[PDB]
């Protein structure tokens, strides 16, 4: 997962 | 030293998808890397020579961490497990099961009898290294847990989350001792204790690093100028020569700041994608950096100070 964007702004 | 002079020594290729984390062994001989490719790789810290691949996770790995013995490694995977590995044999010694979603972050305590993990399931888990059993599940956050780290004697854990909080936990009791908050509440993408255990360094997804005295609830330093709005990028204290803060950046550079003055002292150019992870060698002025999918390499850099 860390290598993908998974967060709100 | 006014400024460091890090220069590229090696580029380590081998991973087949984005690299997620790099960590030097406590004795300085090895670098371990993890990747979205489901693999851990071991490399010589000084000659950059590929040593071995360690495999077994069913999905991508977001983090790895070393035991104080420089032989055990733990990995945190999207397959909802952590695995403990014997690096000398490459064997999985046990699989830590309990999280209900991606395991994102992990660390051994200094005693190396416990492992702490953070997950997209919004919990922090504390694990017995010897039995592989989960000792405590902390209902730590209200969104994915981005980082977990033990302090200098393992008595405390710091956790960060997309929920906008950093929390300090008593390891033995599992009790939350302190919550740090920001009025504008940006997601907290990384955190760790300072080497002396008195401060925490916290990254937020508004392109900012902050050094906090967590006991006083006081922010002491801010480091800016890099790009960090999207990914959970590792940051570090560099203490072998000059006192620096080191971080990756979404503009493909490694940033280095003066810890006291907060000024950028070097930017390391060479990667061709986001530098998701950096690590500082325990005794030498050596930085390892690692990048995402367009790049997939680890770089080793060396400075005189």
């Amino acid at each position: 997962a860390r290598t993908k964007q998974t967060a709100r702004k | 030293p006014v400024k460091p002079n890090y220069a590229l020594k090696f580029t380590l290729a081998g991973h087949t998808k984005a690299v997620s984390s790099v960590k030097f062994s406590p004795n300085g001989e090895w670098l371990a890397s993890s990747s979205a490719d489901k693999l851990i790789k071991i490399w010589g810290a000084y000659d950059g020579k590929f040593e071995k691949t360690i495999s077994g996770h069913k999905l991508g790995i977001s983090d790895v961490a070393w035991s104080s013995d420089s032989n055990l490694l733990v990995s945190a995977s999207d397959d909802k497990t952590l695995k403990i590995w014997d690096v000398s044999s490459g064997k999985c010694l046990k699989t830590l099961k309990g999280h209900s979603n991606y395991v994102f972050c992990c660390n051994f305590n200094p005693q190396s009898n416990l492992i702490v993990s953070g997950s997209f399931d919004e919990s922090v888990r504390i694990w017995d290294v010897k039995t592989g059993k989960c000792l405590k599940t902390l209902p730590a956050h209200s969104d994915p847990v981005s980082a977990v780290h033990f302090n200098r004697d393992g008595s405390l854990i710091v956790s960060s989350s997309y929920d906008g909080l950093c929390r300090i936990w008593d390891t033995a009791s599992g009790q939350c001792l302190k919550t740090l908050i920001d009025d504008d509440n940006p997601p907290v993408s990384f955190v760790k204790f300072s080497p002396n255990g008195k401060y925490i360094l916290a990254a937020t997804l508004d392109n900012t690093l902050k050094l906090w005295d967590y006991s006083k609830g006081k922010c002491l330093k801010t480091y800016t100028g890099h790009k960090n709005e999207k990914y959970c990028i590792f940051a570090n204290f560099s203490v072998t020569g000059g006192k620096w803060i080191v971080s990756g950046s979404e503009d493909n550079l490694v940033y280095i700041w003066n810890l006291q003055t907060k000024e950028i002292v070097q930017k390391l150019q060479g990667h061709t994608d986001v530098v998701i992870s950096t690590a500082c060698h325990p005794t030498e002025n050596i930085i390892a950096s690692a990048a995402l999918e367009n790049d997939k390499t680890i770089k080793l850099w060396k400075s005189d100070c």
